[PDB]
């Protein structure tokens, strides 16, 4: 679900 | 008669701060000769912002008597001038008798408890010592942020244990656990006014959180909470920000982005706002009507992010109202001008629920 950006 | 301050012990002192991180140490100290004693991470010490190390005590057999002889005399350690107290959200770690784990968060993890006074059920949202350090110093923004508020549709704060560590937020306990699970477990049996009132629920939370310039920045089902009488809370404010002109725009290094929950504005250019929230909300009421599918369940996050921005949105779930549906896909308009306000979505949603 999350994503380092 | 009455035991003098001074002859307390200092876990006792009103000016003992013990396990106080150094950004809350610098806030709190503002006048000339204001001061506090902590701990370091057997080391006291005596914070005036300049930080002084303290069988006998010195710069007597205690602390305390230190602290008195000096603030007494005003002999130079800079003079001291005011203690500081504690604030009254401060909680001694003995009050609390943790449970067992409930969840983690990118912080770690999350256990209930009880408040040993009067058995309150409470959450326990810990931090992890070997996170990096400018994200330890983000630790205590929930309860920075929640420190503030009282609504019924929004987890309360009950405490901050700051004396010692491991350091903890301690919050209410929402005991029917994560909105997510709530819906893929009891879907089946959920009436659509009980689904209408608990996305109401989150509405009336977010358009309370607007209205305190407050931006959530990761809205879903995963971080509202179920009540055993099915009213929902909104949780995790581990990302939140406080912004009186409304945007918060995005500082430097990397983010933890939940991209399918995420605006593209706020995706690609780092610009959140109650706008962006909007659209978070939008995927929340299609997990809700969807009673908890996976948005996008045939695309990677970089894959919804072009799809996305072609055009594309989720699809309108079987049986969900359409004035539901038009709801979702005003709250994903690509402006985040054109989408509407929470107070708007809040009445909608009442005004749906009302001709159920």
């Amino acid at each position: 679900i999350y994503e380092s950006l | 008669s009455m035991i003098p301050e001074v002859q307390k012990p200092l876990h006792e002192q009103l000016w003992y701060h013990g396990a106080i991180p150094r950004a809350e140490v610098a806030e709190l100290l503002v006048h000339s000769g204001d001061f506090l004693v902590r701990e370091s991470q057997q080391e006291y010490v005596l914070s005036v912002p300049r930080h002084f190390i303290i069988n006998l005590y010195r710069l007597f057999p205690s602390i305390p008597l230190l602290i008195d002889h000096l603030l007494s005399t005003q002999q130079p350690l800079v003079v001291l001038h005011r203690a500081v107290p504690k604030d009254k959200w401060v909680l001694n770690h003995e009050d609390l008798v943790l449970g067992e784990q409930i969840g983690r968060g990118n912080f770690g993890e999350v256990f209930s408890g009880r408040l040993r006074a009067d058995n309150t059920l409470v959450a326990v949202k810990s931090c992890r010592e070997t996170l990096p350090p400018d994200l330890k110093a983000k630790f205590l923004q929930e309860a920075r942020i929640l420190k503030q508020y009282s609504h019924p549709n929004i987890v309360r704060l009950i405490g901050v244990c700051t004396q010692k560590q491991p350091i903890y937020i301690v919050m209410e306990l929402v005991q029917g656990g994560d909105f997510l699970t709530f819906l893929r477990t009891e879907g089946a049996r959920l009436r659509v006014k009980t689904l209408l009132q608990m996305v109401g629920d989150a509405a009336a939370g977010m358009e309370y959180l607007e209205s305190k310039c407050c931006i959530h920045r990761d809205l879903a089902a995963r971080n509202c909470l179920v009540t055993e009488k099915n009213v929902l809370k909104i949780s995790d404010f581990g990302m939140s920000r406080e912004e009186a002109d409304g945007v918060y725009a995005a500082s430097g290094g990397l983010r933890q982005v939940p991209v399918k929950w995420t605006a593209p504005e706020a995706l690609n250019y780092g610009r959140y706002s109650s706008e962006s929230d909007v659209w978070s909300f939008g995927i929340l009421l299609w997990e809700t009507f969807s009673l908890g599918a996976s948005p996008y369940p045939n695309l990677s996050n970089q894959q919804t992010r072009e799809f996305v921005e072609k055009g594309g949105r989720l699809p309108c779930p079987e049986l969900c109202p359409d004035a539901v549906f038009r709801l979702m896909e005003q709250c994903w308009a690509y402006e985040p001008g054109q989408r509407p306000s929470f107070s708007t979505i809040y009445q909608e949603l009442q005004s749906i629920r009302k001709r159920h």
